[PDB]
């Protein structure tokens, strides 16, 4: 099953074949050697984060 | 909250 973790903020972004985006997620509690590429479906109301990481 | 892979 997945398991749902708090995100401290978006490091980078890209696009995945399908167009959609993908994120570079900074964990809270975790330093940059634990960051993961997710995609943007993964995220729950994480809507603040990447309009930090858009604006900045 | 996110989903970790």
């Amino acid at each position: 099953s997945g398991d749902l973790y708090e995100v401290e903020r978006i490091v980078d972004k890209r696009k995945n074949k399908k167009g959609k985006w993908e994120y570079l997620i900074r964990w809270k509690g975790y330093g940059s050697t634990e960051d993961t590429w997710e995609p943007e479906h993964h995220l729950l109301h994480c809507e603040e984060f990447i309009d930090e990481f858009n604006g900045l | 909250f996110a989903l970790k892979s």
